[PDB]
């Protein structure tokens, strides 16, 4: 909360447990390569519950 | 013939197979296993 962001992007998608580990900056898999690829220089984070 | 075997030997006697004189397209390796960890060190799957 000590940060000033210009723009915030809020993507949400429901996905499996191991694909939670799959989603990360620069990963591989059936989802990380064909569904949602995050940037290698990703300035941001992911949330899973 | 290496991924769909039935008797992957125990760790005490790790069976080793040699792969040569063929063409490797690891998409079959991708789709023949629900990968849990593809931790590689000297090479990467994207271009394998
Ligand atoms: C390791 O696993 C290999 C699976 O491809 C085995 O290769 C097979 O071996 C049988 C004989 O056991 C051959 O008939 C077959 O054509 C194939 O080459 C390999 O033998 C095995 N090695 C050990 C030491 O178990
Ligand atoms: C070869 O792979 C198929 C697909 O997973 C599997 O159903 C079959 O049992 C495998 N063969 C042997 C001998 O286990």
């Amino acid at each position: 909360n000590d940060l000033c962001f210009t723009n915030v992007y809020a993507d949400s998608f429901v996905i499996k447990g191991n694909e939670v580990s799959q989603i990360a900056p620069g990963q591989t898999g059936n989802i990380a390569d064909y569904n949602y690829k995050l940037p290698d220089d990703f300035t941001g984070c992911v949330i899973a519950w | 013939e290496v991924f769909n075997a039935t008797r992957f030997a125990s760790v005490y006697a790790w069976n080793r197979t040699r792969i040569s004189n063929c063409v490797a397209d690891y998409s079959v390796l991708y789709n023949f296993a629900p990968f849990f960890a593809f931790k590689c060190y000297g090479v990467s799957p994207t271009k394998l």
